RNA sequence: GUGGAAAGGCGGGCAGAGGCGGUUUGCGUAUUG
């Protein structure tokens, strides 16, 4: 339960930054990181309705990824600050679930915004989703 | 038996969506982070728009229930409504009871005439369309897809927002436990263009058939287009840009000498006002 | 089992080597099934259909063996204007229509006096060892007799192979090609 | 079974704030023009939860006059787990009690259900009001160009007692004063019984004219005054001939409990010829 | 001197019905530098 909480989560956090690039791995490597990063989120609670504004964020630009533009540099922009507004709005026993949530994709932001645009954000949407869809799994939402 | 042609009146106009619009259609194709009620979307462009199925079935079923009403009287103006009886065949399960409503889609009703010869008359189904075994009446209208404006097109590009998430609940009377969620409706006051085609094939027949769609329109703009409705959701309104004729010599030659009719700030309302007989009164000398 | 070999492996089968099949076909025969309309009520009368389907580099070609002059005269402007108007077949929704480039191609044959057809033989005298095929055409509108062709692949002894006119009832007489396409084969005690 | 259709009466007229508005940390305002709005549901599930709650204690007095009354007690299936019982309210929606009578012929015979719809398993039977959102009014529309607040804030605080440790937060209200224009549209279907839903939905308003619309409501988020505008009623014929045959119900100058009460029976009269 | 000739996979069908952003919490008290 929690237990699995408190030594899960200190076996991942070694591996999270040494690997903060978000092109790593496009092999069963980060699908397999993916599932264990939503295993140490599961015994917190990790509302959605917060991140809904950061998921449209990523999914008004996914179209425009898709011979929209060829510059994530506006929308980048939007998705660091807000993330910080995550816990620089909400704060509380939701701020200590949020704190974990933060570590993985603050390396990974300040990649895309020197990064290719058709590449290496779909290396890191793809990452996206792997995180919310096991989240549904293991039952939280 | 005798399908001829005319020409094809269109009605080019925008639809003005003056209160949230919502249609709604399937989520989660390959893809997880959804607010899980969108208005269908092409994908294409990402953009909502209004189907020509949403459109035609509300128009349609504001059309039975007008014609459900008034079915004592319109034996003499149309027949083959000598066949029906105010109400639905549901209480016992038939496919031609007395009643109108005699169509069984799945687990509903829907008024379907069964013959050729049976919806040549109808007024609903000679404009809407029908089947059957081997008779199958095939429609006249042709309601297209709406997509936005040119102007609602920029208000994407300029970064202005089209989909709102509205929160609604619901309380019991007792405890006062809040039960949320959320829906994806189109942003209200968002304009769509839609076109609806009319195929004339008979000369006789047109006059009466153009005054139906504009009695099905007319009850749109009171009811809602879609979605949840009854609070709100709907409310939709026709902005005519322009009817024109399109003849049979318009086809042919290609000589711009189709039949314009003057729609510029009329109200669907005012088309079927007394005025009828005036603004598509140089389609009489066609014929 | 196999009914093609490839241009290597043809060669070899012809000197009686071991040798190896192909392991995908190109074509698919896939059946699509159409539909008939009547004009005023829109009723539906389904027939089906069947038809060889192609792949994206893949296609069909034959061969020709003679006079170049009778080649450029004769076929490369047939090819030309039968690149517009199909190979049989319902060319009006598209089928037969292809578009044409010649090459040369070369197989050796061992110098034996049998020989494999690699066209339709119609034999006048009886073959060694044949795969028998029944076809009949139609020209214009016209069918034509059943007739016994051997199918690609048989084995002949010095044989030239026929034509034969024949009458149908039209303006012109009408020859049907049965000229056989002779490569030298190495034939086995019997 | 048979759905009919003889018009629409339609309720125009203007919501008043006397008093500060809420609905909800921002009042929910419009995207595409900024201005706050009161919304359908908002509108449409209050007068719901007056009526349901109305006529939970009135059970001895409208059984006569209405069937599939006596199919329930006066009570709440929140204690006792059951979905159709002799209690009235029988919707567990998640968590939720709400009224929804489960068929359509006990729909066609409630007071509630056949005003304000109700779903069913394989009945569903549908609404007879539809109630559209309010904006600002274009008198008010102009106090946003020119300036002049629309909203407001509010700072509370919340006392705990023995530390006196003041505990503030706050509030975003409507301005007390700011006028909406509301749309109720009802769909007279069956001429047996529209003498009760017109008496009967403004019994839903003349409660919240009392209560509260929206937001806290019991520190002084309420107030709706209901100034109505014009009754009309459109008949079948108006949507044919589009003439102005539209029968107008003058209360320019007259209160929900106004319509309600003596004078009701000559306003509506000429729309009874009509039926 | 073509296993050919002619042949619309389509006529009818609103993702719809039901649902309050909600309930409590007094811009205040404590003492001095
Ligand atoms: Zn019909
Ligand atoms: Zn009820």
């Amino acid at each position: 339960k929690g237990k699995q909480w408190e030594a899960i989560q200190p076996y991942f956090d070694n591996v999270v930054r040494e690997a903060k690039n978000f092109l790593e791995w496009s092999p069963n490597k980060r699908l397999a990181n993916a599932v264990t990063v939503a295993a140490y989120l599961t015994s917190q609670g990790l509302k959605t309705n917060q991140v809904r504004k950061i998921l449209d964020m990523a999914r008004t630009t996914e179209l425009k990824v898709k011979r929209g533009e060829g510059d994530i540099k506006d929308d980048l922009v939007k998705m660091r600050y807000l993330l910080a507004y995550t816990v620089g709005k909400a704060t509380g026993q939701s701020k200590y679930s949020l704190d974990a949530f933060h570590r993985i994709l603050d390396p990974m932001l300040e990649v895309l915004m020197g990064s290719p645009k058709k590449e290496n954000f779909e290396k890191f949407y793809d990452f996206l989703q792997a995180v919310v869809a096991y989240h549904k799994f293991f039952g939280g939402g | 038996m005798d399908r001829r042609f005319y020409g094809k009146i269109v009605i080019k106009g925008k639809i003005k969506a003056v209160t949230g619009l919502h249609i709604g259609s399937q989520r989660d194709i390959s893809e997880i982070g959804g607010i899980a009620n969108p208005v269908i979307k092409d994908p294409h462009t990402g953009l909502p728009y209004i189907p020509g199925s949403s459109l035609k079935g509300r128009l349609r079923s504001l059309f039975e229930i007008l014609v459900n009403s008034r079915l004592g009287e319109w034996r003499e103006k149309y027949p083959s409504l000598a066949n029906y009886s105010p109400g639905s065949c549901r209480p016992d399960n038939q496919e031609n009871c007395g009643k109108f409503f005699n169509r069984k889609i799945n687990r509903g009703w829907i008024h379907v005439c069964p013959d050729y010869e049976t919806a040549l008359a109808c007024p609903v189904c000679r404009l809407f369309g029908a089947s059957g075994k081997e008779s199958n009446f095939p429609s006249r209208i042709i309601v297209r897809d709406a997509f936005l404006t040119k102007e609602w097109e920029e208000k994407w590009r300029a970064g202005e927002a089209i989909t709102e998430a509205k929160i609604e609940v619901g309380i019991d009377r007792v405890t006062s436990q809040a039960n949320p969620r959320t829906n994806e409706r189109v942003v209200a006051g968002a304009e769509f263009e839609f076109e609806i085609i009319y195929n004339v094939e008979n000369t006789t027949h047109w006059r009466d058939d153009i005054k139906n769609l504009l009695t099905a329109m007319a009850l749109l703009e009171d009811s809602y287009l879609g979605g949840s409705g009854s609070r709100g959701y709907g409310k939709v309104k026709f902005i005519f840009d322009s009817f024109e004729f399109r003849p049979l010599d318009y086809y042919r030659t290609g000589k711009d000498e189709d039949i314009v009719s003057i729609d510029a700030r009329e109200k669907s309302v005012s088309d079927i006002l007394s005025g009828f007989d005036s603004l598509f009164s140089e389609v009489e000398g066609k014929l | 089992k196999a009914k093609y070999l490839d241009l290597k492996n043809f060669e070899l089968a012809l000197r009686l080597r071991p040798f190896t099949i192909p392991e995908e076909i190109p074509y698919a025969r896939v059946d699509v099934p159409r539909v008939v309309l009547d004009r005023v009520t829109q009723d539906s009368s389904i027939y089906f259909w069947e038809e060889i389907r192609f792949r994206e580099k893949s296609g069909v070609y034959f061969l020709y063996s003679g006079p170049r002059e009778v080649f450029d005269g004769y076929i490369a402007p047939a090819m030309r204007f039968l690149g517009d108007t199909g190979i049989g077949g319902k060319s009006t929704w598209g089928a037969g229509l292809f578009e044409v480039e010649f090459h040369e191609m070369k197989i050796d044959a061992p110098g034996s006096e049998y020989s494999v057809t690699l066209s339709n033989a119609l034999p006048t005298k009886t073959p060694v060892l044949w795969r028998l095929l029944r076809k009949g055409g139609w020209s214009f509108g016209r069918r034509k007799p059943r007739m016994t062709f051997i199918a690609e692949g048989s084995i002949v002894k010095n044989d030239p192979g026929g034509m034969e006119r024949l009458e149908l009832g039209l303006s012109h007489e009408v020859y049907v090609y049965g000229l056989t396409f002779p490569l030298g084969v190495e034939l086995p005690e019997g």
